[PDB]
């Protein structure tokens, strides 16, 4: 009875859809609580979510109505629990939660069911996942009515919505958002469309959570080197540091290195489905539309939360090289500057390269998976090419290096050229008393001149760097299919090499100012030891 | 400048950071007989389809289950005759619903779980019939209809009666109907500091109403200007003339109050004048006049005004004049 | 800024280099897209006299990147020259009450920055802009060849993105501003506690101090996370719409080009 | 120590010894209609299917006696055309009480009695169905939860305003509909012993409200601090404020009464404050701000409160000193 199982699966979706409507209809016609399981919650909705798509795969695949309607009924029915999740999150109740967790229940029956049938006789693993979400959001249900007040004895002891985020006046509200929101940016709308008509300002912006200040990273930061000066440096700062903002930094790093392995695999669902047309496609297009999206989600979400871990960092040590700044001694002119040098370049370097910090782990594996794809679709002659691309990566580092000397160079003479016209726009009547004017302007345009030759050369660097940009993913392909065919191809080949060439070629430039910028962050924090520890 | 309640009687003040314990929602009927009536409609509509769309799949389903769906000649009959396909059993719970009971298709005595499901569909289609009626004839006793068509003139004048200052406002009726014990609550608000440095941002204040020996309320049959007198004990007493027009932020508002006779319920109207909206000595045209047999009230004159010769000073002053005079 | 500032900038260099630079890069994308569209008849199987049209596509594409390299090179160096020495010359004939009228930081900082500034970045960035739009022109341009149908349902799309460019740059350059700002007095209430370090000292007047520097950084990081946050909301909003439109063209091309158009060829160039 | 009312305004005295003469039943709808809603939707499921089984019953009986329902062919008609069992029998009273009438089994014209009992089955059913849509509906109008959604702040705080001590609390709104006419009966309780020996438990007396001219009632938009000014002539000012904090036993309780807007019933809220809540010499934090271009209400602020340096000192022993000073 295959359809009558089927249909007793298309019930429960109905019941909830249907109960859905009248709340979310007058929900639809400032305070945010949220429940512990939250983020398991949406986690596991995603998840639901893919997995629905690849029910729709197999009832589009075995195409009877009735045999693939559960799929398009349960997807609605996930969407409507994230409706009414959300419904609850803007305001609790104790009711609609026990509203989920009767459809829970259900969907759960209908699945043993359907597994017991199958198991007494693709469908399998499916139908298995959906088992194993559906019971873990179960759980979920059961701790939420386990914590607060579902029937547990008369009063909740409810939280008292948090105001860390939510009390007087902030516009600032990462912290306390949706998950999906987390990651889509979605209460920027709000923001960005005022800000569109009223020009922004210090009174229309928000103020700083308490979840980043100056007090408390350097609260965090100062307990670390509490902790670490305790079991007596450069290496013992580092370490502090390092300890001191743990969790956030390898949480970016491995969002990071999730999207890399997203995004390489790309191109091989484009390459099968290059195949398949020559000689189960659609699937692989929506597949491939998934993966897109949750690839640079992922990536998305990586930049910022490397991003904010950074601007605490600088906040944190600034406060403290502050703090530092009211118990030297006046013993230590040259001092004040290499100060304040150390507040406008070496913190601003030390930020930056912990911006590039989960760049530098991600590169790598970025490039091995490259160049072990690639061999695997153009055989030892991706190999060679895998050279080539690669070749570009050292190369460009050099050409950055020569580029800086240049600079130097040209900022002397530039400094000297100011002080030549300081004079000038000071004795401004006594140089037009008696016209001596045109004799200093020879003098400038003689200044100008030396600056115009140092120039010539940096842009001559420049002009290569953005040469060989462009070069090497031509001289790949070119030196690739011409050493593989003629030397030692179905469309799906070349294309996906294709793809692959350019997918490798963005990150091998980053390398390159990875390197520079962590070598610079290590010398201004040797430098930040020396001086905070006079 | 920021108005504190609208002239059309909407109130302005936007609530923030609202601690909502669900109470929003727990005023379940109570929170849509306050909707428009497109929602209401739609949000009706959509009960009443959920809940048939509900029972004919499970109509469809039970009658799947029993076999009787199987199109087979003998050996059977099927708990509800003549059913074929889904659209069937739909129009079957329909017909059994919403009390038309077409009868060509038959529920029978062979299956007592058929006569389970009919006897929880027509008690629960009974309930939601009656709070849906209840709820929309709670809902036609909306009169905030009648609180619109009041009307009070567009500005306000003040005036010098029985040799003190006077304030005169307008207020009438628009229609045959009367509105029952009407009554007047007219505040003041302002930015106020106290002697003992509280200082609020808001502050209202009664000022009162002057009706014979007492009273808080007035009857409306013409349009009758309201009368009060300021005087030294009055909060608005010590206001000047010439810094009323453009500086000081003053809103005087009132709010009239009484039940309509047909419906019985109670209605309100609130307005709001500005210090920019009101002026001052002057006098409002007389309305109502002598007619055939009767009274004609002409309302083309009733926000028009005349100049009158009145000396401009503050209440404050006037009042020390009037110890000198 | 209206087109007045950037067309005086070009007529500053000439028409001599102007065309020479446009056509230049007109062609370099050309060759760019072409190669690809040699190397989708390339695909299906003469594949002898194919590579070797593969192979003088390829030379022919580097010859013109180098070209137009040194072009936008050559073209920068001689603006700067030109802009500086004209800079100069109208300075030197000014009255002498002009000069004493207009205060000395705004007439030197020009030189300072303004001349630096544009020598350090506005050949690469022009450069990178010019290059950025050709190849976007040239990718709509292809996923429309390759799809006759696809390019109809790219252009509302494409509408899309024009209410998410004004909303974005009115908000975008906003922000920008104010992180200066914010920068600017951090920066300097440093530098005055450390002269004035004997005094501050003296008078106990350190919590104070303190206070003021954490509200400095707050305001200070604020700004440059709301900036941040910006960057991120527009990167995550046109990556969707770019997802979106691999989806529609990939749909387009499995059933436009494979059951009725039969051909291959197309779907790659597409996709790719 | 005990309570007189708790703080969500429920009533804390228990009543005992109740001389039930059975007016407690004898409301017989206006009982009902207080009940919760799953008792009351219990009632009257089980009214329902009261009426159908007995109809149901008595219509099986007759189907039996007339001889109808021995299966025969011929000779005959049944009174109602195709009935064979109970379970038909309870299918014709659904049918045709609860008015969907399927038409498979047709009552005929030659039975006289079941025409009867269907012309009393008819009304009945009728008349219960107007009771329970009626009394459900005049339970809809329960805007008690309207009652729900008014606060007050947790404790209340005095101060020293015009040279004069008072004490401020705090009330508001939660939702965008008004109550109209609103107004405020302050009350307090206390163990008292006249001076004729009689000594009473608890003894109200009204502690005025000091509006403008006069007046019980206010106007509720945005939270307005009640402002109530004790002098000698009141019962409150012979306390002292060390004594109040952990000792005496007294309650001050707040009834707010107005009617609300859309369904125009009359709804109020209690509240009580003990010698325990209540604190001395404070001020609450301005809460409206002016905001954009309207007025923003900031409920977090809503329960805080600063230090304000005021004399601590009793309200006759302040009165003494004033008479001083
Ligand atoms: N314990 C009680 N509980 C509730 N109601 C009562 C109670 N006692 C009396 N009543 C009613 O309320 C009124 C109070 O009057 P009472 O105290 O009973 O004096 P009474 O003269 O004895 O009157 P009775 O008891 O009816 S003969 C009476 O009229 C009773 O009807
Ligand atoms: N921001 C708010 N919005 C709406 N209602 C509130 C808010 N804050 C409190 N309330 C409710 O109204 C009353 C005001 O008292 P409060 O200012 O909260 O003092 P409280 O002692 O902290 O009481 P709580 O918050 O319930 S422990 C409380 O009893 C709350 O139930």
């Amino acid at each position: 009875n295959g359809c009558f199982v089927d249909a007793l699966n298309v019930v429960p979706h109905v019941f909830l859809l249907f109960i859905t409507f009248p709340i979310l209809f007058i929900g639809w016609g400032s305070t945010w609580l949220h429940f512990p399981g939250h983020n398991l919650r949406w986690i596991l909705t995603f998840i639901l979510l893919f997995v629905l798509v690849c029910e729709i795969a197999e009832g589009i695949l075995s195409d009877h109505l009735h045999l693939y309607m559960p799929a398009g009924m349960a997807f609605m029915a996930a969407i409507t629990s994230v409706v009414y999740y959300h419904n609850i999150e803007t305001s609790n109740f104790p009711k609609l939660l026990i509203a989920l967790l009767i459809y829970w229940t259900l969907a759960f029956i209908t699945k043993t069911i359907k597994f017991v049938k199958f198991y007494d006789h693709l469908r399998f693993c499916l139908t298995g996942l959906l088992v194993i979400l559906y019971g873990m959001l179960l759980l979920v249900e059961v701790n939420v009515i386990r914590v607060r007040r579902y029937i547990f004895f008369k009063t909740p002891r409810e939280v008292k919505p948090p105001e860390d985020l939510q009390d007087l006046g902030v516009r600032f509200l990462q912290p306390f958002v949706n998950l999906l929101s987390k990651g889509t940016y979605w209460w920027m709308n709000a923001f960005i469309k005022t800000a569109h008509k009223k020009p922004i300002d210090l009174r229309a912006i928000g103020k700083l959570p308490i979840a980043m200040r100056a007090l408390t990273n350097y609260q965090r930061l100062c307990v670390a080197f509490d902790a670490q000066a305790r079991k007596d440096g450069a290496r013992a700062i580092w370490r502090a540091l390092c300890h001191a903002f743990g969790r956030r930094l390898i949480l970016s790093s491995t969002f990071r290195i999730l999207a890399d392995l997203l995004g390489f695999a790309g191109p091989l669902c484009i390459f099968g489905i290059v195949d398949h047309l020559g000689k189960n496609a659609y699937v692989l297009a929506v597949l491939l539309f998934l993966a897109l999206l949750l690839q640079r989600t992922f990536l998305q979400a990586s930049y910022y939360v490397a991003i904010e871990t950074g601007i605490n960092l600088r906040g944190a040590i600034q406060t403290k090289i502050y703090n530092k700044i009211m118990h030297l001694s006046t013993s230590n002119e040259m001092t004040a500057g290499q100060i304040c040098n150390l507040v406008a370049i070496d913190t601003n370097q030390l930020m930056w390269f912990f911006f590039l910090c989960p760049n530098l782990w991600a590169m790598p594996v970025q490039i091995i998976v490259g160049v072990i794809l690639l061999y695997y679709i153009l055989g030892v002659s991706a190999l060679i090419g895998a050279a080539v691309i690669i070749l570009l990566a050292p190369v460009q580092y050099f050409v950055a290096t020569k580029l800086s000397q240049a600079q130097r160079s040209t900022l002397e003479h530039s400094n000297e050229r100011l002080k030549q016209t300081n004079e000038m726009l000071r004795g401004m009547k006594l140089l037009k008393l008696y016209a001596w004017e045109s004799i200093f302007c020879s003098r400038v345009e003689v200044t100008r001149r030396k600056e115009m030759t140092s120039l010539r050369a940096f842009a001559v660097y420049t002009s290569i760097s953005i040469f060989m940009n462009t070069a090497i993913p031509i001289a790949a392909v070119l030196i690739t299919f011409v050493g593989h065919v003629s030397f030692f191809l179905s469309p799906s080949v070349a294309f996906a090499s294709l793809s692959l060439f350019h997918i490798l070629v963005t990150p091998l430039f980053l390398l390159s100012s990875v390197v520079r910028s962590t070598v610079k962050a290590l010398v201004s924090v040797q430098k930040l030891s020396e001086f905070l520890s006079s | 400048r920021a108005r504190f309640v609208s002239k059309k009687g909407n109130c302005n003040v936007a609530h923030k950071n609202i601690r909502e314990q669900g109470r929003f929602l727990q005023d379940v009927f109570t929170t849509l007989v306050d909707l428009k009536w497109p929602h209401t409609l739609l949000i009706f509509t959509m009960s009443f389809l959920c809940s048939w769309l509900l029972f004919a799949m499970v109509w469809w389903l039970i009658a799947f289950a029993h076999g009787d769906l199987a199109p087979g000649e003998g050996t059977n009959v099927p708990c509800v005759t003549s059913i074929h396909s889904f659209s069937s059993a739909f129009l079957f719970s329909i017909e059994v619903q919403v009390t038309i009971g077409f009868g060509g298709r038959m529920v029978t005595e062979e299956c007592p779980l058929a006569i389970l499901i009919l006897i929880v569909q027509n008690i629960v289609g009974l309930m939601i019939n009656a709070i849906m009626l209840g709820c929309i004839f709670m809902k036609t006793a909306q009169a905030h209809r009648r609180a619109e068509t009041l009307i009070f003139s567009k500005h306000a004048v003040i005036t010098l009666r029985h040799g003190r200052l006077c304030f005169m406002l307008r207020v009438g009726d628009l229609r045959k109907s009367m509105i029952i014990s009407a009554t007047i609550h007219m505040q003041v608000v302002r930015k106020t500091t106290s002697p003992e440095g509280e200082v609020v941002p808001l502050h209202q204040v009664d000022i009162p109403m002057e009706n014979g020996v007492g009273g808080n309320g007035i009857f409306l049959v013409a349009p009758l200007i309201i009368y009060h007198v300021i005087d030294s004990n009055s909060p608005l007493y010590d206001l000047a003339p010439s810094d009323l027009h453009h500086h000081q932020d003053l809103e005087i508002i009132v709010i009239l109050e009484g039940v309509v006779e047909t419906t019985g319920i109670t209605t309100q109207a609130r307005t709001s004048y500005l210090a920019d909206e009101i002026l001052w000595g002057q006098r409002f045209v007389p309305i109502v006049a002598e007619e055939d047999g009767r009274y004609s009230v002409d309302y083309s004159k009733f926000g028009n005004t005349i100049k009158v010769p009145t000396p401009l000073c503050t209440a404050r002053q006037l009042d020390e004049d009037r110890s000198l005079l | 800024i209206p087109w007045r500032a950037c067309t005086k900038y070009l007529s500053s260099a000439g028409i001599l280099l102007l065309s020479l630079l446009v056509f230049s890069q007109l062609l370099k994308h050309m060759v760019l897209v072409a190669i690809d569209y040699w190397l989708a008849k390339w695909t299906d199987s003469d594949q002898s006299v194919y590579a070797m049209v593969f192979t003088l596509l390829c030379s022919l594409g580097i010859v013109l990147c180098l070209v137009t390299s040194v072009t936008v090179e050559w073209t920068g160096l001689k603006v700067a020259k030109r802009l500086h020495r004209s800079l100069l010359n109208r300075i030197i004939l000014a009255p002498m009450r002009f000069f004493e009228t207009t205060p000395l930081g705004s007439i030197l900082n020009r030189f300072s920055s303004d001349c630096n500034t544009i020598d350090q970045h506005i050949p690469s960035t022009l450069e990178c802009l010019s290059r950025s739009t050709l190849l976007c022109v040239s990718a709509l341009t292809v996923i429309s060849y390759v799809t006759p149908v696809f390019l109809v349902a790219l252009l509302p799309l494409a509408v899309v993105c024009y209410f998410i460019q004004k909303y974005f740059r009115v908000a975008s350059r906003d922000l920008q501003q104010l992180d200066d700002t914010t920068q600017l007095p951090l920066l300097s209430h440093f530098a005055e506690t450390v002269e004035g370090l004997t005094t501050i000292r003296a008078f106990r007047y350190e919590a104070r101090f303190q206070q003021k520097l954490l509200e400095y950084t707050d305001s200070n990081n604020i700004a440059s996370l709301f900036l941040t946050a910006a960057n991120r909301w527009l990167e995550v909003r046109m990556e969707y719409i770019g997802a979106c439109v691999v989806l529609i063209a990939a749909a387009t091309s499995i059933s436009n080009s494979l059951h009725r158009e039969l051909s291959a060829g197309l779907v790659g160039l597409g996709l790719t």
